[PDB]
């Protein structure tokens, strides 16, 4: 591996520089909430949870309380861990629940109906992390988001454009959703103020009673009712049974650098490590960025990885994932030998690899 | 989906990627809670061999099941150099998350690009099925002709991802970069 570059005055693109703390997010307001939290003495986890709650207000597109996700934490002392707060399918979920009368998947049911929802884990995930690795009480990291919800904030270009483009397809089709994000028959426009009184109440109750408010409190009741009255499956039992889970990160070594990422239920970590393992056999530096060869090699490596993804990946609590074989350097080497720098192998000739000799 | 990174004055780091799945999820708010509901169930394999919204496919491993967590591609990642946290990154993009994060790592380690350079560089992607080498605008016409000559099915498409990254110098200096692909994003420190 060649020497690293933190950036110099001659570069075309310059990174933002700071000497103490830093936050990078998709939203200016959320980023500033994170920075204020660090300035107030909170650690990375505290700031991270504050940002997560802030985005649930300022970036309804993806920031959320009703979704799920993953968190990677690495302490100054080197301890690296992963937090799995991915949604859980309802207890009443069935294998063929999304198939029509002809046995064909109905995208409408898995994307726009009340059946498309998994039990939310974001609130549980943030509390598990805050409690064990944070230093601030939940109420303090939630407050910034609470104010944004209660007092409102200005709709910017990103939100206005997303409401118009993606929001128009689902938001106006639900009375409660329309009452919040639509105004005078149209989506909120740039410059308008978005106040979310109901969300502020939910946030206030979570800050006051803790995560139980969401999973066993008034919020859980509101979710279960929304489902029960509209053909959904999430019940109070589902919410009461949800649990965020701390898992061991998936990791590898690439030219002396150690890479840590998410383990199953995520496929990300495994395949990033696998692909890096494949690329390690090539002098990537030599070819350089934007070079036909570098792209050829990476394109091919990727094919083999996604092929395996379709076969061996799933919720580790239900299926055994051959992560050792998939991240095995010998296996990666065998894939690397199949890579022709001058001819691409059709996805038709590529199938999930045989892992037996690496297990 | 959205990703954010954080590094504090003590050197602790956190990378978080979370989502409702599609933009605004189902678009359904849960009663008077003001909370939007995810459509994460689409991440499950609805039927063996049938692709989902992102083109991903599965079988028994990722089949729908009670209390089961649907497979995700989200990849909050942290790279270590000389025993210390060095790169904190991640990105949204469903199936493309893997290759986007991969490129951030390669750009940083192999090409020696600073975090902003790595972030603003063009991206390409291949997920086996469909069988196409997806690319953003930014690659040389000459380079692209070679790839097609090699047999790649180059397809110029929409911008991919939204990396929010932080690189940590061994001396503690922090370097950050927000993806230009997302208007109104920001990386800031103190």
């Amino acid at each position: 591996a060649p020497p690293v570059s933190y950036g110099v005055e001659e570069d075309v693109f310059h990174p933002v520089r700071a000497k103490q703390g830093m936050v990078a997010s998709v939203d200016a307001t959320a980023t500033q909430v994170g920075v204020d939290i660090l300035k107030e003495g909170g650690n990375a986890v505290d700031a991270a949870v504050a940002v997560g709650y802030a985005l649930a207000v300022t970036h309804p597109q993806a920031g959320n309380l009703g979704g799920g996700g993953f968190m990677l934490i690495r302490s100054k002392n080197g301890n690296t861990t992963a937090i799995d707060f991915r949604e859980m399918a309802p207890a009443k979920a069935t294998r063929d629940m999304f198939l029509d009368d002809q046995g064909n998947p109905d995208s409408k049911k898995s994307l726009t109906s009340h059946l498309a929802s998994g039990t939310p884990g974001t609130v549980a995930g943030f509390s598990l992390a805050l409690d064990k690795y944070g230093t601030m009480p939940l109420n303090k990291v939630v407050q910034p988001a609470f104010k944004l919800a209660r007092d409102g904030f200005i709709v910017n270009d990103a939100l206005a454009d997303d409401l118009k483009t993606y929001g128009s397809e689902v938001l106006p089709n639900h009375e409660n959703s329309k009452a919040i994000f639509w105004k005078e028959g149209e989506p909120l426009k740039k410059g308008d103020t978005l106040v979310q009184a109901n969300l502020a109440k939910s946030l206030e109750m979570i800050a006051e009673n803790g995560p139980d408010e969401f999973y066993k409190g008034t919020i859980a009741e509101q979710i279960a009712q929304e489902m029960q009255k509209n053909g959904g499956l999430i019940t109070k039992e589902d919410l009461a049974a949800y649990k965020a889970v701390e898992r061991t990160p998936i990791s590898g070594d690439y030219r002396g650098y150690q890479v840590y990422s998410m383990p199953p239920p995520s496929s990300g970590g495994i395949h990033i490590v696998q692909i890096l393992n494949i690329l390690e056999n090539f002098d990537m530096k030599k070819y350089g960025f934007g070079s036909a060869d570098a792209m050829q090699i990476m394109a091919e490596a990727e094919k083999y990885a996604y092929a395996d993804r379709s076969e061996y990946l799933g919720d580790p609590d239900f299926v055994k994932v051959p992560w050792q074989a998939l991240t095995n350097k010998a296996y990666a080497k065998s894939i690397a030998d199949q890579i022709d720098i001058n001819k691409a192998k059709p996805s038709s000739e590529i199938r999930p690899g045989k892992l037996a000799p690496y297990e | 989906t959205t990703h954010y990174s954080v590094v504090d004055k003590d050197g602790n780091a956190v990378a978080v990627t979370y989502t409702l799945n599609t933009t605004f999820g189902t678009g359904i708010v849960a009663g008077e809670s003001g909370i939007l509901l995810n459509n994460q169930m689409d991440d499950f394999s609805a039927k063996p061999g049938v692709p989902n919204v992102y083109g991903l496919v599965g079988g028994d491993a990722n089949a729908v099941g009670p209390n089961k967590r649907p497979l995700s591609s989200m990849s909050p990642t942290i790279v270590v150099k000389d025993g210390k946290t060095w790169l904190v990154t991640g990105s949204p993009g469903g199936s493309r998350i893997i290759t986007t994060v991969l490129q951030m790592v390669v750009n940083s380690i192999d090409y020696g690009l600073n975090v902003a350079e790595a972030t603003n560089a063009p991206r390409f992607h291949h997920q086996w099925l469909p069988d196409e080498l997806r690319v953003e605008k930014g690659f040389s016409p000459d380079t692209l002709k070679l790839l097609e000559a090699k047999g790649q099915k180059v397809a110029l498409k929409e911008a991919m991802g939204s990396t929010q990254s932080i690189m940590v110098g061994p001396d503690g200096e922090l370097y950050g970069a927000s993806d230009p692909r997302s208007v109104d994003d920001l990386t800031a420190g103190y």
